[PDB]
RNA sequence: AUACAGUGAAACUGCGAAGGCUCAUUAAAUCAGUUAUCGUUUAUUUGAUAGUUCCAUGGUAUAACUGUGGUAA
RNA sequence: GAUGGUAGGAUAGUGGCCUACCAUGGUUUCAACGGGUAACGGGGAAUAAGGGUUCGAUUCCGGAGAGGGAGCCUGAGAAACG
């Protein structure tokens, strides 16, 4: 009754935790129960995970947010007080959410794709992302699927990355669902199979979706940090 | 060009441009005729996917009916069957579409009870 | 015209009410002695 | 009201064996409450949470536009002359929208007095109606669903558009 | 019959067993709120005025005031619907209800000269004739709210024209 | 005691008024008289109880029990109606704005069927049991309730009819049309028998006739117009009339008699907002029943002195005349109240 | 603790039950994925988001409760 | 209402979803429309098992029903298992 992207283990149980709503949505998410029991497994059950929640050492971008089933979904920040656990949590090349560890002064932000840009009312600027920051007074070359930095002390955009062709993209969604590399080709098509295509090893050429798709930084240069084996 | 009452007109001569590379000619930005449904000027606005084929027939007014054969890889028998589809699709002022005339047609905001499509091009 | 005017017959009302014999009090004698003119 | 689905009907290929289901709510026609001419009554009817609808029925109070300076302005109805979305909704002289309506036009001439001085630029054919009181008006809001009569006045290219007409 | 009568300003209430229906008779036919003498249903109470106010029949059924009808009908009551007997009384109520509105010439040692009092007296202020702090705090909490909000609104409002001046 | 209004030297009543210490002195006859906002039509059955009043929005059926004094049930009905007949008991045909017809049994919705054009008028006839219908155009329709079929419609003149009656104990079919012309059909032959014109001294606007009647005598003939203005005929000397005026006139729509119960001779006129009632032979005013609001239309109990109107407000009046006759059984204490 | 002060039958309240059997046989119309809704509803989740003032605190009307009762209920 | 156009009604809104008027359309041999079951079986609908090769994990057979049809009401969500 899982999806394919929490890494559970079989031998877990029969039902499944559907996550509440929140900023992401269902299918793109992993709730803080199948995160802290059953993954990095600071819990062994239900009752010591919803404890450890009312001791509220959770501090998901930056808030507390004390709730079992909170749908931590692409590079939200997992802090936890303790052992000062700073942790972005990622795609890996083969669908999961490998959660890399990472350093305070690269959990003082994050970044997030913009969606749409709207004159909404009274002549205010305005910008959406995927956990829905809903944060006042861009530059006017916000185009859609560029990626914004954001604060997270307060809500303000901080530093802007511009997609165009020769940017460090990555892609979640689809059968490319987790790759890195960003370059062999462009291709804008009218409506579908659109997008900027990702080397392999070899080199190899890949085609996705526009919106299945998001820039992180520049040819050598993310201000990310991400895993490695 | 008024052959029914209550006032035909655009419903805010008016002039718009859905972008995404389909031109609007001239007449459609200023001319006399309508636009209700033209994507051009209109009242819909342009979304989805777009779709190309020729025609069959166009016999009543505000009805284009597109064909569209494209190949399908068939695995069953190993040969490709023809494919063959239609659609009905609203007028526009650029082009008396005749037998023929492969045309390509955007998703727009159901008109009838059978059209999504309505004509940005000829070619 | 298609809906319009259905000279079929339908099936509820071929026996929804039932008719009198006698009827009209008057007779039809006293139909034409009543309207002559 | 009845419906609104396709599975009652045919579509553009010509099916048959239709049996189909019991209609959900989410299909729901309510009755067709043609307006009319009374005293103002609204009923407030309830959809999709509290989406609170005005279905107007007898209302009077139509904020009608002067057109050539955009002024609307509160008037009473008289009724509908011409309007073959049904030729006999005429017949029974209801109130819907986009509907030729005559009005007692006292408070434009009170407007036109008051922001011009004199009393009588403005077309011949309304000029009458300046002169005797009742000129031709044609609704644009919905009373079926937002329970307004507003309109706009007939200046001249619209007034013979339907005059021509009837 | 029975009646029940009731002296309000006293608070009196007490039911009499009258039989010898000519004295009953008065009343019949007399629908709720109508008054009524004492002297054609008593002797011993001459001088007495009731207004009825209704009454349960033999099967208990109540009367609801004015309607029609004497007998018993089916209405709709807070929607169902319950039998309800007519406002007019007839001669086939088990108790009917009454108001003593004057007393006549007999004292009696059940309604008159026995009483009840009342309960408590009131307890809201306007009612036993007949805070401030919080209205700082309010007060205050309100012209800081305006002098955060508003005063920051204008002061994002600015980095939109240090924007619009750079672009 | 209700209060009454000044009159003629003559008392009538309403109750369930737009007015009507007097919620503890309430006079209510019929509980839950009241309608989503106006009232469409009302009439009484043939026997002693269930009238029926038909819906406003969400328009409903609404049948009154008199010997339960409340209501039965209210059948929301899936359009507007403008007329109907009842069919005795439970049996009933009623027609809408639009051109359907529904026919409601003890179960109700029994079937809709329709007409190819837009209805105005329904009666029924006893005998041999085909209802005919009034429309617009050149076409007045027949719904035989024999074998179910349709019958060769009537042919009329340009615009239509507004009212088409039968007369009961001789059958004249009326049909009051646009053109002054009356076009009595012979429900016999399946054809003309006169086109009788009508006639006035005024003269404003060429007047259409909207209401038609006869009684059980079978020689009279009620007439309607467009105007306010009463007409009588008979066969004798049928080219005029006697008219009547009345003191606004608008557009008369009941026209009814008193021909089953005492003080006879008389007739009860109503057009949008008043109705009033006066005498054959002098056409002298017996009395007036002036409400608050206008008068969608009006009926007539039988046998009693008591008329049900069907209005443009919230309930319905109901109006009780103590000098043209009682109050029925099922009312038989307002005369004991007032 | 002489205007409240703990146990607390029966009453208002907040919520609970938050998804269970049998019967007649629908061929991508039942279903699964997908495109879109500047073509639309949305409790809850999340991020945001209010400037019109002439010559010290506002009203009876209902409970629970008492009291008189009816009815086989 | 078959196919579309114009306007209104109703809608949560798109929509012949319904009605007035108008045009005679539309699908099809590149398979329309129609014929049945091992449609108590099938379609990935899904878990797969270190040798069972169509047994071997499950969502769904179709829609209904709370005695029988009909009408109404409530709610973010219903034509309510209450």
């Amino acid at each position: 009754a899982a999806p394919h992207h929490w890494l559970l283990d079989k031998l877990s149980g029969c039902y499944a935790p559907r996550p509440s709503a929140g900023p992401h949505k269902l299918r793109e998410s992993l709730p803080l129960i199948v995160f802290l029991r059953n993954r990095l497994k600071y819990a062994l059950n239900g009752r010591e995970v919803k404890a450890i929640l009312m001791q509220r050492h959770v501090k998901v971008d930056g808030k507390v947010r004390t709730d079992t089933t909170y749908p931590a979904g692409f590079m939200d920040v997992i802090t936890l007080d303790a052992t000062n656990e700073n942790f972005r949590l990622v795609y890996d090349v083969k669908g999961r959410f490998a959660v890399h560890r990472i350093t305070d002064e690269e959990a003082s932000y994050k970044l997030g794709k913009v969606k749409k840009v709207q004159l909404g009312k009274k002549g205010v600027p305005y910008v959406v992302t995927h956990d829905g920051r809903t944060i006042r007074y861009p530059d006017p070359n916000i185009k859609v699927n560029d990626t914004v930095k954001i604060d997270l002390a307060s809500g303000k955009i901080t530093d802007f990355i511009k997609f165009d062709a020769g940017k460090l993209v990555y892609v979640t969604g689809g059968r490319n669902l987790g790759r890195i590399g960003t370059i062999v080709h462009k291709e804008r098509h009218d409506g579908g199979f659109d997008l900027v295509h990702i080397k392999d090893s070899l080199d190899n050429t890949f085609v996705t979706r526009l919106n299945n798709v998001f820039v992180i930084g520049e040819q050598g240069k993310p201000y990310i940090s991400l895993p490695k084996g | 060009q008024s052959e029914r009452a209550f006032q035909k007109q655009p419903h805010i001569r008016w002039y718009k441009n859905a972008g995404l590379g389909f031109k609007t000619p001239k007449t459609a930005i200023e001319g006399s005729y309508i636009d209700k449904k033209c994507p051009f000027t209109g009242l819909v606005s342009i979304r989805g996917k777009i779709l190309t084929g020729t025609v069959v027939s166009t016999k009543m007014h505000r009805t284009i009916v597109i064909r569209r054969a494209y190949l399908h890889y068939i695995p069953k028998y190993n040969r490709y069957e023809k494919r063959h589809k239609n659609v009905p699709v609203h007028v526009s002022p650029a082009f008396r579409v005749q037998v023929g005339d492969i045309v390509t047609v955007g998703q727009c905001r159901p008109i009838s009870k059978t059209v999504r499509f309505n004509v940005v091009k000829v070619s | 015209k298609g809906r319009k005017l259905n000279y079929s017959v339908q099936d509820p009302i071929a026996n929804y009410e039932a008719p009198i014999t006698s009827g009209y009090k008057w007779s039809d004698d006293q139909i034409d002695e009543f309207f002559a003119g | 009201g009845i419906s609104r689905d396709s599975r009652h009907k045919r579509s553009a290929t010509g099916a048959k064996r239709a049996q189909f289901r019991k209609k959900r709510k989410f299909e729901l026609g309510r009755q067709p409450a043609n307006t009319k001419i009374g005293a103002k009554r609204i009923h407030s009817v309830r959809t999709r949470g509290g989406n609170k609808k005005y279905r107007a029925l007898r209302i009077e109070t139509g904020n009608f536009s002067w057109a050539s300076e955009g002024i609307s302005k509160k008037t009473r109805i008289a009724g509908v002359v011409y309007h073959p979305s049904n030729n006999e909704l005429v017949r029974t002289n209801t109130l819907t929208k986009a509907a030729i309506v005559q009005i007692d036009a006292t408070p434009f001439r009170q407007w036109f007095e008051a922001h011009y001085g004199q009393t009588l630029k403005i077309e011949s054919s309304v000029e009458s109606q300046f002169s005797a009181g009742r000129l031709y008006a044609c609704i644009s809001s919905r009373p079926g669903q937002s329970g307004r009569c507003d309109g706009y006045i007939l200046e001249g290219e619209e007034l013979a558009f339907y005059l021509r007409r009837l | 019959m029975k009646l029940n009568i009731s002296y309000p300003v006293n608070g009196s209430q007490k039911t009499f067993e009258i039989d010898d229906e000519h004295r009953i008779r008065v009343f019949f036919d007399k629908r709720i709120g109508q008054e009524v003498d004492g002297e054609a249903v008593g002797d011993e109470f001459k001088g007495y005025v009731f207004k009825i106010s209704g009454g349960n029949d033999k099967q208990g059924f109540p009367m609801k005031q004015g309607v029609l009808l004497p007998t018993r009908i089916k209405l709709l009551l807070t929607r169902k619907r319950k039998s309800v007997r007519g406002a007019i009384v007839g001669p086939d109520l088990a108790v009917l209800a009454l108001v003593i509105v004057k007393k006549g010439e007999q004292e009696l040692e059940g309604l008159t000269d026995t009483t009840v009092p009342k309960r408590l007296g009131p307890k809201r202020a306007n009612n036993i004739r007949k805070r401030l702090q919080r209205k700082r705090h309010q007060r205050a909490l309100k012209v800081r709210n305006a002098q955060a909000q508003r005063e920051a609104a204008a002061e994002y409002a600015q980095l939109l024209a240090k924007r619009l001046s750079e672009r | 005691v209700l209060k009454s209004t000044s009159a003629n030297d003559v008392s009538v009543y309403q109750v369930s008024g737009t007015n009507v210490l007097e919620y503890q002195n309430r006079v209510e006859l019929i509980q839950d008289f009241e309608f989503s906002e106006a009232s469409n039509k009302i009439k009484v059955s043939r026997d002693g109880q269930y009238c029926m009043a038909t819906g406003t929005y969400k328009p409903q059926i609404h049948v009154y029990d008199f010997a339960n004094l409340s209501l039965k049930f209210d059948r929301h009905t899936d359009a507007e109606n403008v007329d109907f007949t009842i069919l005795s008991w439970t049996k009933s045909v009623h027609l809408q704005n639009d051109r359907s017809i529904q026919f409601q049994n003890k179960g109700g919705l029994h079937y809709t069927t329709r007409i190819p054009k837009f209805g105005r008028s329904l009666v029924y006839n006893k005998v041999n049991c085909d209802l005919y219908v009034g429309a617009s155009g050149n076409e007045l329709y027949r719904l035989n309730l024999e074998k179910g079929r349709f019958l060769n419609p009537f042919k009329l003149d340009t615009e239509g009819v507004n009212h088409v009656s039968i007369n009961e104990v001789n059958g004249l079919l009326a049909a009051g049309t646009e053109t002054n012309v009356v076009e009595f059909w012979d429900p016999r032959s399946r054809s003309r028998v006169s086109k009788l014109y009508l006639e006035n001294n005024i003269d404003n606007r060429p007047f259409q006739v909207t209401t038609t009647s006869f009684r059980n005598d079978g020689l009279t003939f009620a007439c309607g117009t467009s105007n306010g203005y009463s007409y009588i005929y008979d066969l004798r000397t049928s080219e005029p009339s006697i008219i009547k005026d009345q003191g606004y006139g608008f557009d008369i729509k009941k026209i009814i008699w008193l021909d089953n119960v005492g003080t006879e001779n008389k007739i009860v006129t109503c057009d949008k907002r008043i109705a009033k009632i006066w005498d054959r032979l002098d056409g002298k005013a017996y009395a007036s029943m002036e409400p608050s609001v206008d008068i969608n239309d009006i009926e007539h109990v039988p046998g009693t002195g008591m008329f049900f109107t069907a209005n443009e407000s919230i309930p319905m009046h109901t109006y009780y005349i103590p000098s043209l006759g009682p109050s029925p059984r099922w009312c038989s204490f307002l005369d004991s109240i007032t």
